[PDB]
RNA sequence: AUAUGGAUUCUUCACGGUAACGUAACUGAAUGUGGAGACGUCGGCGCGAGCCCUGGGAGGAGUUAUCUUUUCUUCUUAACAGCUUAUCACCCCGGAAUUGGUUUAUCCGGAGAUGGGGUCUUAUGGCUGGAAGAGGCCAGCACCUUUGCUGGCUCCGGUGCGCUUGUGACGGCCCGUGAAAAUCCACAGGAAGGAAUAGUUUUCAUGCCAGGUCGUACUGAUAACCGCAGCAGGUCUCCAAGGUGAACAGCCUCUAGUUGAUAGAAUAAUGUAGAUAAGGGAAGUCGGCAAAAUAGAUCCGUAACUUCGGGAUAAGGAUUGGCUCUAAGGGUCGGAAAAAAAAAAACGAUCAACUU
RNA sequence: UUCAAAUGAGAACUUUGAAGACUGAAGUGGGGAAAGGUUCCACGUCAACAGCAGUUGGACGUGGGUUAGUCGAUCCUAAGA
């Protein structure tokens, strides 16, 4: 848009710090079921809708 | 109205590559005034002392021109590639080599 | 050594396209050091990095075509393609035509070359295409001339 | 941005009060007889424009720069 | 037609190369005695970080 | 916010000009009135900007068996400010038929033309400042995680049915006459206010402070968006070089940009796209489907019919290259000692286009 | 499309030089609107992705980047709500 309402570009952070991979240091805690994260999301594949 | 124009051969000349005399023989058979060549009217005079050529001109002329014929004169003798016209200051001109090693 | 970074800067560093830019092939160590705006203003004037001559485009050939051409050369029908108006429109040579008459006219009732009442004709005679071109007009103004004067020397 | 022409009247902006700098610029052009000659502008910053003389007589212009307040700050060129 | 060898003992060059002329270039290297001796002295081989 | 200078006043709120209006200023509440904001579309014409072309000159590059005073390229000047500059319009003198002035386009004049002399808008241009100290072009020096330094040269013109575009005064069109408000100004008004030992003033000059919040990368598409995807689809807009040519058509190049669309080896059938064919010439087929023929310009010639405007490029002919010429068509101007190391002292001229 | 070189375990496909080409100013050029949302840019990287390849990437990992009294929104009204 280059031209957006606080609004917007307010969730676009948002967005921005969803999307990382999982910190390494966390796989090793105990009784962890997590192997990388599920949630992250690429910017050609699947739209947000704002 | 008359402007003068001032060529330095001395470096190509006394390291054996060129000759002044020639190099005027030349520029006063192949310069155009007005017209066709030789045509020089005492508006044009080609003088050498060896060191330096000159030409002294009422008539239309210009560095261009001179470098052209100059720049001319250089393929004749196929020194072109070891020669370059320069202009030192406006109308000043220096006839000299692009790499001299010892 | 990946110079495609490089190569981008140079071109906004020297002001030219990246199609004229020329990176020496034997430096290409050297080069890849570049990595800054800074950097390749040295490599510009150390000589290491060049600017390419714009390719030649001479006009000589037309230059030498319009020569002849306005010499009259190459007018015949078959050089022709669009019709006598497409090429020079009639209401621009009528508009010349005019103005070059008014001009005239003009011109001569401030000399006194003739009186007003008889202007006044020639203006309306030439609106109304009475008159072909500049010298049709003063030849009938010579002959309105001695008109009046032998209407004067047989009223004498 | 505005050029000034008197003379006893630059000598008072040259005061002023708010003036606190100002320069001294020397170029070399020719008359309209195509002659080499010395022209010689005197820029003073004012606070909200900027005061510039122009003196193409070299004497009158030589001697002026001796007619300046000494607290106020010269650029030479 | 690289080089031309003058009756003065000179070699004037060709306006082929003319940028290879007038393009100066990086000089030698040159090692302060300080810095000459700690280069000789050297061991430590340093490929790796894995 | 405010201070200094100016300006005004004993004729309190300035003076000049016959006037159009002028100027560095020159009090002005309530209320009122007027202007700007504020306006369609097309046509040609005038003026400007940039581009295009182009001559002289100062440089750099290229080609040079032969020819080319040659081919290419750099030579630039912002907002803002001062002084000046216009078509239209208006003013004074004057008083016109022998009707005059005038546009390419026929409109104008006793409700005052032509002519003489002025006033203004500053659109636009010009000179100067801004500003050569910047930028650009050449020849040089040193320096390699210092970073720069030094020299020169940046100049003077021309041309136009040219191209985009701005704008002006015009004309045409309508049973169509082609927004509104914030905002700012002027005017009429005379409330109120104030001098002489002093006061008015901030629409004049100069000086002092302050300017918040949010957007700001990049793509904008034969990979950044929608089409389930890195999909031949789709999706609003600005700038726009040379040649040919009527042309923003097609074909070739310059500036910029790409060289990315799985490759290799052979060249059978059938294909898909593109082509050519002797003699005949629609005999093919539901049907001249598909393809071929024609085509530009100039000159000639052009019927029936008709709502008289058309039909019409009707049909039908002839010409078209290259080269050397001939003629015609314009503008401007003139009528303590000894030894060694180390450091320091009706014409005339001239200029220039192409188009027939 | 072609040749060399560098890079590299590995080169039809990356990078530079050379060469040949095309878009041909109604552009395959320079900018923007809607939409996207970090794709921008550097360093490192090649498991999957780029219907061949891959040392390359709009991919993956680590970071950096968007500065206004004057450009916009904000203010005004339109058809309308
Ligand atoms: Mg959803
Ligand atoms: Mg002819
Ligand atoms: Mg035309
Ligand atoms: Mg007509
Ligand atoms: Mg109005
Ligand atoms: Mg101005
Ligand atoms: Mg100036
Ligand atoms: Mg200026
Ligand atoms: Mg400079
Ligand atoms: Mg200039
Ligand atoms: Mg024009
Ligand atoms: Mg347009
Ligand atoms: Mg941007
Ligand atoms: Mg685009
Ligand atoms: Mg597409
Ligand atoms: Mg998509
Ligand atoms: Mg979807
Ligand atoms: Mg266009
Ligand atoms: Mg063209
Ligand atoms: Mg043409
Ligand atoms: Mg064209
Ligand atoms: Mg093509
Ligand atoms: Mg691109
Ligand atoms: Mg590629
Ligand atoms: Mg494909
Ligand atoms: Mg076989
Ligand atoms: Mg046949
Ligand atoms: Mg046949
Ligand atoms: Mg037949
Ligand atoms: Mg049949
Ligand atoms: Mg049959
Ligand atoms: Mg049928
Ligand atoms: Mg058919
Ligand atoms: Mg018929
Ligand atoms: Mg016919
Ligand atoms: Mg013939
Ligand atoms: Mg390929
Ligand atoms: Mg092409
Ligand atoms: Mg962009
Ligand atoms: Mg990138
Ligand atoms: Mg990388
Ligand atoms: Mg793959
Ligand atoms: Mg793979
Ligand atoms: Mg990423
Ligand atoms: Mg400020
Ligand atoms: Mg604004």
């Amino acid at each position: 848009a280059a031209q957006k309402s606080f609004r917007i570009k307010q969730k676009m952070a948002k967005a921005k710090k969803q999307n990382r991979p999982l910190p390494q240091w966390i796989r090793l805690r105990t009784n962890n079921t997590i192997r990388y994260n599920a949630k992250r999301r690429n910017w050609r594949r699947t739209k947000m809708n704002i | 109205i008359a402007k003068t124009f001032t060529v330095d051969v001395s470096s190509p000349t006394e390291n054996g590559v060129f000759d002044p005399a020639s190099y005027a023989k030349y520029l006063i058979d192949h310069i155009k005034v007005e017209g066709a060549v030789g045509n020089l009217g005492n508006a044009v005079t080609v003088t050498e002392d060896g060191t330096v050529v000159t030409v002294v001109s009422t008539a239309k002329f210009s560095g261009k021109y001179l470098k052209y014929l100059t720049k001319k004169y250089l393929k004749k003798n196929q020194l072109r590639d070891w020669i370059r016209f320069v202009s030192t200051k406006t109308n000043e001109y220096r006839l000299a080599f692009y790499q001299v090693t010892p | 050594a990946n110079l495609r970074t490089q190569k981008r800067l140079a071109a906004s560093v020297v002001g030219v396209g990246k199609r004229k830019v020329w990176l020496d092939p034997n430096e290409t160590s050297e080069i890849a050091q570049a990595n800054s705006r800074n950097a390749i203003r040295k490599l510009v004037k150390n000589g290491t990095i060049v600017k390419k001559a714009v390719t030649v485009h001479s006009k000589s050939r037309t230059r030498a075509h319009a020569q002849s051409k306005r010499e009259g050369r190459h007018s015949g029908y078959g050089k022709r393609k669009g019709t006598r108006e497409a090429r020079l429109p009639s209401q621009v040579v009528w508009i010349r035509r005019l103005r070059v008459l008014r001009r005239l006219l003009a011109k001569y009732r401030d000399a006194g070359k003739i009186d007003k009442h008889l202007y006044h004709v020639l203006y309306k005679e030439s609106k109304g295409n009475a008159f072909k071109h500049k010298r049709a007009l003063v030849e009938h103004i010579i002959q309105a001339k001695a008109d009046a004067q032998r209407e004067k020397a047989l009223n004498e | 941005a505005r050029e000034i022409t008197d003379i006893k009247q630059f000598l008072e902006l040259t005061r002023r009060a708010d003036v606190k700098t100002a320069t001294v610029k020397i170029n070399k052009k020719l008359n309209k007889a195509g002659k080499p000659f010395r022209q010689t502008k005197f820029k003073v910053r004012g606070s909200s424009s900027l005061y510039t003389l122009v003196i193409n007589d070299a004497g009158k212009a030589k001697k002026l720069i001796q007619s300046l307040p000494p607290t106020l700050k010269v650029n030479r060129l | 037609g690289i080089e031309l060898h003058l009756p003065t003992g000179i070699k004037v060059g060709h306006r082929s190369l003319q940028r290879y002329y007038k393009q100066d270039l990086k000089p030698e290297v040159i090692l302060t005695e300080g810095q000459g001796t700690l280069v000789a002295a050297e061991t430590r081989s340093f490929l790796p970080a894995f």
